[PDB]
């Protein structure tokens, strides 16, 4: 698996492969690793995909009760719901889980929730098993308040090369953008990403 | 350790060493092994120091709200089966513990074999520990039901020597109890340094031994 | 995998004379081959002119002697501020210990005070509750090399009497407490030589009928 | 039963004459991975004590929102909260010792080595260690992790028995502190250049220095180092 | 404890256990008896793990005698022998089973005819004219089956008895004491005091 | 142990602690680590001491011969090269890590080894259970063009870190100093700041205390004459 | 199973002035089991006395192997083999079985025949040389033995002062052992005499 | 195999051994000589595992043999016992050590007087007045420890040893089928053919 | 551990970090893994530190055997000997190295020899346990015929990445340069490519 999360001028940007795999089989090469836990805040999934496919249902069930009381969540709000889940069963789970959402308010924010159930606030996270080929280049060519379309551009060059090393990652390049303009997916397929 | 207790024509005689270890660490030289439940009622002790104080010490709680309950002592078959029972809960969670009750009832004398997997045996004489088959060795070969109280005390002060002697976790000293109709009597503390040197030139045994 | 216990090392020394007692212990505290602190007290004035330390795995010992405090304080409120017994003390301390037995408090614990008599006393514990009251007890890392040493000059054992050749022994004469603190100090010194946990500083806590008095030794920092 | 998943590494302290100095770098490990690089270690609790943690990382969120929570609490109902009954650094341990040893003997340890420093009431030192085990002690100087091994002997040279502590100045014990991060970075893998310093001083206060770096580096040696024996060039 | 037997002849049940109990390795004693009287006309022998086998024995022989007081009545060998299976069936199951394998032998006062019953720990129940658990069968069922019938004398039950335990007195390694031996018939239970 | 290796101007020094260990049991107060290859190469051994003892004297048994051979003073790269290879063939089940120092017509050397056979170069090293107490003071106070006296003081510092901090180390400092041109200076005992205070009681017995059983004269003599 | 601990026994050697002592419990035995009161660890290659503690079949070999070197030895020196020389041998003889070693703990005592001086030295299973100036310890109970010798020895004792010291240092710890004991004998000797005593203990 | 014991009186050596031999659960043989005639005044009794003890009894036996033809002259007990002693100290550090246990009683000629020697598969040799290998010694030396004299008939010895097997036949759990007995003296060896 | 060796226009520079752990303790922070088995040929050892020394010890006694009989050797004959001792001892070995030459006909050529003991010709090369989080940077950033300031900072920066993200890499980067000219050695300290 390779999946990111980037805040830009306008919001955050969402990115993941689609590539899931029982050891060398691909059973899956068009997964959906980009899950909406609310309207804007959504989450990219690493680790057991029943795990992390549990979790997010639960922290869905949270958001959509904590909406009809307290109206909408913040992403730290929902990066906590997930931290809560995660940290206390951590001994029965295996999910790695990057939240990402806008307010108009806070804007984009992006919080990482690694094995052990803590979490880190960041300008852009990175995870999944191709993360470790992309440390070095997204450090090198990661700025803050870049426009939607460098966004995007980084975390397609990004992805290609977790692509393009790491076996268990492949397939297609989704992308979510947050902003307040609202939701809007985008898919990039192999004869583009791979001739960069 | 080493115990034994065995029946005879005048009671029922109780003698245990009092070495206490730790690995090949000799943690204690002088322990008692026998607890006086009440003054009809003796408990051997061997197998872990711990389980053997505890459970015993509970027993003789048992033992005397049995007395304020029907206003009379328990019996050693009933005291040795409350044990045995004890010993039934706490099976297989790692117990260890091997005791001999020895006491006076409307019966006689009574001597019980008890163990940590909830054995329960009725006997004229029993021995326990690392160094009992010494100990049966010199009892099985010299017990008889006409033993004078004198030559009695004697064979099982004489047993536990002989395990003391060529069991390497047994010695220390010698605890004689013998228990009448009137009550337990104890008789004494041996040392098995000086009563090994006794014992060697009095009856002439141990002979391969120098001194 | 979690290991629930650890060894903080540490050794410990109770003396019973016949008008008084004490309990001796190294101030060092370790973790395999680092030192944690050359100062933590192990030995405890615990109330009722009683004294205790818990030797082996420090939490737990901590824990034992904390709770040992705390069942002396219910013993006054129970009991009309009845003074708590050294015997009974041990027989307390016995079904703390039990209470246990399948995740045992894993240290060597020794209480020392003294009895209704006035006479002094030891009181000897193994992690799991058996007890029993003694005249000389060293407890802990280096309680093998220091217990033969006490046998010999606390109860003169293999001590016989110059010319009758092994026919008469020596006679069990009483201790001071000057000659006991000597021997604790020179018990120390030497288990200080021979082993690598044993170092620092030497802290012995002194019970008579007027009360618990405290005194401090250094020992050797390497 | 668990296993440290993301990590602190060393967190060293010392007593001087008028306080306590505590240090810990803003490192968050991911095995051999360097992930985290803006983690604070030290925690303060009120302006009096500060709570330097090791370990993980998860358990550390965890701890830092029970001191959270228990300066809360100790307000409810106390009109003394900001005077006579505020939180102590013997407090503030005690309660967390109390934490560490339950959990351990339910067998779901927190993974961590904690230092809590601070100045009491009356004005005195406090420095006392509490780790997984529910393992405590105290003495003029402590250090967690690698930092035991290495930095201990420094500050010890420094402060080597109690009667060392009024000799002690608050410049010659925070040079010390400083010295012992560098050699912690030059020798411990899972280190890092950037950390967090406190100093809790019995007349000046809590004073809480961020984003410190280990600097006067010796490394120009390194060019005459060749091979590993018999090469020469 | 080791071995115990059985055998069902004409009009009598026999039933062979041995004397012998070990602790580690001595022989703690040689005259035990491992058997309970269920009823007045049903007798369980047992053998299995030491302490598991007296507590199971005792404990059923509670339930039957409490069985027997209330309903002023004997349950036939039947009925207790599927009362000790199911029990057994239960604790196979359970934490921490019982290892207790037992031999039932009874007389049904109703149909006049003896009656043995062999259940081993795991609930195993079968009726058999002769038993026997562990490795006791190995030796002795090659006699039975060659010497056994069905309308043998209760004497001639003890004789086929004598040649089983001296088989196994010769091949089996280990000294069991000898065995207690029980009859159980149309007046009762009784011990052979000789053999 | 605790032993270490500091380079300065115009040769090298190398020094250790005194202490050997059955487990949490001293076993030696006073024991030499400092081991002589030849004349001017010492080496200092943690580790299992009877492997550091043997391989030590191995090599320099090798050594002489092969001085003899080469009509040369032996250089510490032959001592380094020869034991790494004798160790690497051995997979680390020769359990030495030794600290390797030298002079020689080539100049001064030191070098550090392990069990398995890698070797390291350095101007400051430190091995053994306080190697880490050790190198924080070099790490602390080592720079650049030592002088012999500041080497030897840095070195000895080092060790004393190790005495005082480290379980596995204690007692006292040897030394010993190479410098070129010149004897190489063995300082056993160097420093002395574990010396045991008097004890407050003599335990001297009585004569005839211990009871005796039989006496007899032993024949150590050959067999007499006449 | 541990092979230093099956048959037991103990070695203890000290200093004094112009004297050395080394005695040695004569239990045999197999773990619990005490099988011979009479197996003595010490023995003698003209005046160096050698020590063995651990498993008694390689006690029994080693002496054996050592009484062949020193034989050996003696014949082509035309001489007795001395302390420091014979030490040597020892811890030789033992690397060379380094990766299948024979499980002891010897214990070298003497007095170097031209320089007078008294000589002491302790081994591990393997080769490595303890010289010592005060005492050795080896066995079951070494860590007792560590503890009474570093309390009751001082040096510069006399050879029947050192005999009381060494004896009580031996039976206090072997009395704390469980592998130890059933009898001991104590070798006093000086440049050109040598005692050897029994002595009494407690036989358990 | 499982028991053998010896006993040195005054003027011989008595040594005795069982008889059982088990293959599985089933005793194979209840006659069975577990002693081999090294010289006319040496005789070695052996016990361990199964093929290992006869095959190296009989290459000692051949060995000794060997070295009586060899040099017309009988080996002392004590030179047998050592030359054995090497053979087992030679074979516990091989690939497949020999498990073997042995005693060596002995009538030495030239000292006129019995000797008994007992080694273990290690290697341990000892001189005894009475020895044992394996459980033996654990039911039998405090009967010996109590009644040996070591100016004892070989009558005596023979009482005193029939009573350390009455001990073994009452207090092991295992039967052994009894032991033949060899007495080793200045006339030779013999077999008591009735114990 | 990070090391690599990058073929440029006029050939070849071998770069490394100079950090080696026991564990988390830092055993030697002034390593030099840049090891010389000829003039001009170098190579580049990560795996064991004892294994990669002895190997390169024998390879350098090989090369010094092959001048005396056959002349300069190649540095695929170089690498050769480094796969034949890496290949058939592959069972008792733990051993990644880079061999890097230069030859006046062949010019800069890069070898690797993984654990297994194969070859791989390669214009360039990354390995050690640093060399995972740059595989992205080093692929995007890499060019044919870089010229020597070029390939210098290259490597740099690259090696910068790996220390940055690895724990077990660290300490000074050291370089050698393999031309017709010579030999060149070069070290470039902390302050310096931290900052990049
Ligand atoms: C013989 C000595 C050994 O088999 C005998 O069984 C004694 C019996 C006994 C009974 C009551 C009091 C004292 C002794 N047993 C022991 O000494 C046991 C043996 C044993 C060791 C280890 C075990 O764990 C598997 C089980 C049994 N020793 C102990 O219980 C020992 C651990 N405790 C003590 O030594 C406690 N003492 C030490 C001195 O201070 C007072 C407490
Ligand atoms: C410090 C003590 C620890 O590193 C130092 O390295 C010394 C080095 C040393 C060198 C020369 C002379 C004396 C000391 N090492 C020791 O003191 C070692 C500690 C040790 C024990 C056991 C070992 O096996 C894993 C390795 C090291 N002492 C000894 O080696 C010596 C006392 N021998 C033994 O303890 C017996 N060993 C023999 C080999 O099998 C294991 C037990
Ligand atoms: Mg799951
Ligand atoms: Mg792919
Ligand atoms: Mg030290
Ligand atoms: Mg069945
Ligand atoms: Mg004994």
């Amino acid at each position: 698996t390779s999946i990111m999360a980037v805040t830009f001028k306008d919001g955050v940007i969402l990115g993941a492969d689609s590539r899931t795999t029982t050891g060398a089989y691909i059973a899956n090469r068009v997964t959906d690793k980009l899950t909406r836990v609310h309207d804007k805040i959504w989450c990219c999934r690493s680790g057991s995909a029943a795990d992390t496919q549990a979790i997010a249902d639960i922290v869905q069930y949270h958001l959509e009760l904590y909406t009809s009381q307290y109206g909408t969540p913040s992403t730290e709000t929902a990066a906590s719901v997930f931290k809560e889940l995660c940290y206390e069963n951590k001994d029965n789970l295996t999910a790695g889980i990057i939240v990402a959402g806008y307010d108009d308010k806070n804007k984009g924010e992006v919080y990482t929730i690694p094995l052990g159930g803590s979490v880190h606030k960041l300008p852009y996270a990175i995870a999944g098993s191709g993360s470790t080929f992309i440390y070095g280049y997204c450090d090198k060519n990661f700025r803050e308040n870049m426009s939607k379309e460098e966004t995007v551009d980084f975390i397609k060059h990004s992805l290609s090369q977790a692509i393009k090393w790491d076996g268990s990652s492949g397939g297609v390049i989704r992308m979510v953008v947050l902003t307040a303009a609202g939701v809007e997916r985008l898919i990039f397929y192999p004869d583009e990403y791979e001739q960069l | 350790t080493t115990t034994l207790a065995f029946k005879f024509q005048h009671g029922v005689i109780a003698a245990v060493d009092s070495r206490a270890s730790a690995g090949s660490y000799i943690s204690a030289l002088r322990m008692n092994k026998v607890i006086e439940i009440n003054p009809y009622l003796l408990g051997t002790m061997s197998g872990c120091a711990a389980d053997c104080q505890y459970w015993e010490r509970l027993l003789a709680k048992e033992c005397r709200l049995y007395y304020l309950r029907n206003g009379e002592r328990i019996s050693v078959s009933a005291a040795s089966k409350l044990l045995s029972n004890m010993m039934c809960q706490y099976r297989g969670m790692g117990l260890s513990m091997g005791s001999m009750i020895c006491g006076w009832d409307k019966k006689g004398p009574g001597l019980y074999y008890v163990d940590e997997h909830g054995t329960r045996l009725s006997g004229n004489m029993f021995s326990t520990g690392s160094g009992n088959t010494y100990a049966y060795g010199v009892l099985d070969s010299n017990y008889k039901w006409d033993l004078s109280v004198e030559d009695a005390l004697y064979l099982g002060k004489r047993s536990i020597l002989a395990a003391a002697h060529r069991d390497a976790y047994s010695g220390g000293s010698v605890n004689l109890y013998h228990v009448t109709e009137d009550g337990w009597i104890y008789h004494g503390n041996h040392d098995v340094g000086e009563l090994f040197w006794k014992v060697k030139e009095e009856e002439g045994s141990f002979n391969n031994v120098i001194g | 995998q979690f290991n629930p216990y650890g060894d903080n090392g540490g050794t410990i020394l109770g003396i019973a004379g016949e008008d008084f007692a004490v309990l001796a212990g190294d101030t060092r505290n370790i973790t395999d081959y680092s030192i944690n602190s050359r100062y933590e007290p192990k030995v405890f004035d615990c109330g009722d002119n009683i004294v205790m330390s818990a030797n082996g795995f420090a939490a737990d010992g901590d824990a034992l002697v904390k709770r040992f405090k705390n069942s002396v304080k219910w013993y006054h409120f129970d009991h009309n501020d009845k003074k708590l017994s050294i015997n009974s003390a041990a027989r307390n301390i016995q079904h703390l210990l039990y209470s246990r037995r399948f995740f045992p408090y894993y240290v060597y614990n020794i209480i020392a005070g003294l009895d209704e008599d006035g006479k002094g006393a030891v009181y000897s514990f193994d992690p799991v509750g058996s007890y029993q009251r003694e005249q000389c007890r060293a407890g802990g890392a280096a309680a093998s090399l220091i217990m033969p040493f006490l046998d010999n000059q606390v109860n003169f054992k293999n001590q016989y009497e110059p010319g009758t050749n092994g026919k008469v022994k020596k006679p069990l004469k009483y201790l001071s407490v000057e000659e006991v603190i000597k021997l604790v100090r020179d018990s120390f010194t030497s288990a200080t030589e021979r082993h690598i946990q044993v170092g620092d500083g030497l802290e012995i806590l002194i019970v008579t009928k007027d009360g618990v008095r405290k005194e401090f030794y250094e020992l050797k920092r390497d | 039963t668990q296993q440290p998943i993301v990590t602190g590494t060393s967190v060293i302290s010392m007593k001087y004459d008028n306080g306590v100095i505590i240090a810990a770098d803003n490192l968050g490990s991911y095995g051999s991975l360097l992930r985290f690089n803006g983690v604070e270690r030290l925690i303060p609790v009120g302006d009096n004590t500060v709570v330097g943690i090791s370990g993980d990382i998860s358990d550390m969120q965890h701890i830092e929102r029970l001191l959270k929570d228990l300066v809360t609490e100790n307000a409810y109902d106390n009109p003394l909260a900001d005077a006579e009954e505020a939180l102590e650094p013997s407090y503030i341990f005690e309660y967390l010792a109390t934490v560490m040893y339950q959990r351990r003997s339910k067998m779901n340890p927190l993974w961590n080595a904690i230092i809590v420093a601070g100045v009491q009431s009356n004005g005195d030192q406090f420095l006392r260690y509490v780790n997984l085990l529910g393992v405590t002690y105290s003495s003029p100087t402590l250090a967690t992790g690698f930092g035991a091994h290495m930095a201990n002997p420094l500050l010890r040279k420094v402060v080597d028995r109690e009667s060392d502590i009024p000799k002690t100045t608050v410049q010659v014990a925070e040079e010390a502190i400083v010295n012992a991060m560098r050699v912690l970075y030059y020798r411990d893998a899972r280190s890092s250049r950037n950390f967090s310093l406190a100093i809790i001083d019995k007349n000046t206060g809590l004073t809480f220095k961020k984003n410190l770096q280990v600097e006067n580096m010796k490394w120009d040696f390194a060019k005459d180092i060749k091979g590993y024996g018999t090469q020469k060039i | 404890m080791d071995i115990i037997l059985g055998i069902r002849v004409q009009d009598s049940v026999i039933l062979a256990s041995s004397k012998a109990v070990t602790r580690g390795i001595s022989v703690l004693k040689d005259s035990d008896d491992k058997t309970r009287q269920l009823s007045p006309h049903t007798l369980m022998s047992f053998a299995g793990e030491a302490g598991d086998t007296v507590q199971f024995a005792e404990y059923i022989q509670a339930n039957i005698q409490l069985y027997s007081i209330r309903e002023d009545y004997e349950l036939s060998p039947q009925a207790v022998s599927s009362f000790v299976r199911q029990e057994l069936a239960k604790s196979i199951r359970s934490r921490r089973p019982y290892q207790v394998n037992v031999l039932i032998g009874g007389y049904d006062k109703k149909k006049n005819k003896p009656e043995l019953y062999q259940i081993d720990y795991l609930g195993t129940k079968v009726e058999l004219p002769y038993g026997a658990h562990g490795y006791s069968g190995f030796y002795t069922f090659s006699l039975l089956d060659h010497h056994y019938r069905p309308d043998m004398t209760t004497e001639e039950g003890l004789d086929l008895l004598k040649l089983c335990v001296q088989e196994l007195e010769k091949r089996m390694p280990m000294d069991f004491k000898g065995v207690i031996v029980k009859i159980v018939d149309k007046d009762g239970i009784r011990q052979v005091d000789d053999f | 142990t605790t032993i270490v290796g500091v380079k300065f101007n115009n040769g090298v020094v190398i020094a250790a602690d005194t202490r050997s260990t059955q487990g949490p049991i001293v076993a030696d107060k006073n024991c030499a680590k400092l081991h002589r290859i030849s004349p001017k190469i010492w080496c200092a051994g943690a580790g299992t001491a009877a492997d550091t003892e043997a391989v030590t004297q191995l090599i320099g048994s090798n050594i002489e011969l092969h001085s003899l051979y080469t009509s040369r003073e032996p250089r510490v790269v032959s001592a380094l090269q020869m034991l790494k290879q004798h160790l690497f063939k051995y997979q680390g089940h020769i359990g030495a890590y030794l600290i390797v120092a030298g002079v020689d017509p080539t100049g001064s050397h030191l070098f550090s080894i392990h069990a398995h056979g890698s070797t390291d170069v350095g101007y400051y090293l430190s091995l053994g259970s306080g190697s880490l107490a050790a190198m924080a003071v070099l790490e602390s106070h080592w720079k650049q063009d030592l002088t012999k006296e500041e080497a030897i003081k840095l070195a000895s510092d080092a060790i004393q870190a190790g005495i005082w901090n480290d379980l596995g180390s204690g007692s006292n400092v040897d030394v010993c100093v190479m410098e070129i041109g010149k004897d190489a200076e063995y300082l056993r005992n160097y420093l002395t700041p574990n010396v045991r205070e008097e004890k407050q009681k003599s335990y001297k017995f009585p004569r005839g205390t211990t009871a005796v059983l039989k006496e007899s004269i032993v024949n150590i003599c050959d067999i007499q004459e006449e | 199973s541990d092979p230093s601990s099956i048959n037991g026994g103990i070695v203890v050697a000290m200093t004094g002035k112009d004297c050395v002592a080394i005695a040695c419990d004569l239990r045999l035995g197999s773990q619990s089991l005490g099988v011979s009161n009479k197996f003595e660890k010490i023995f003698h290659y003209g005046h160096v006395f050698l020590g063995i503690t651990g498993l008694a079949t390689d006690v029994t070999t080693l002496n054996e192997m050592f009484r062949y070197k020193t034989n050996l030895y003696k014949l082509k020196e035309e001489r007795a083999i001395e302390p420091e020389t014979f030490t040597q041998l020892v811890s030789s003889s033992l690397y060379e079985r380094r990766f299948g070693p024979y499980f002891v703990g010897p214990v070298v005592a003497g007095i170097n025949s031209k320089s007078g001086k008294p000589f002491i030295a302790g081994f591990d299973l393997i080769g490595c040389i303890d010289e010592a100036k005060d005492f050795i310890v080896s066995g079951t109970a070494s860590d007792q033995l560590f503890g009474m010798c570093e309390s009751l020895y001082e040096p510069n004792l006399e050879p029947e002062d050192l005999f009381e010291t060494i004896s009580q240092a031996l039976l206090n710890a072997a009395d704390r052992d469980a592998l130890s004991g059933w009898g001991a004998v104590v070798y006093i000797i000086k440049k050109d005499e040598v005692v050897k005593r029994y002595l009494k203990m407690r036989q358990d």
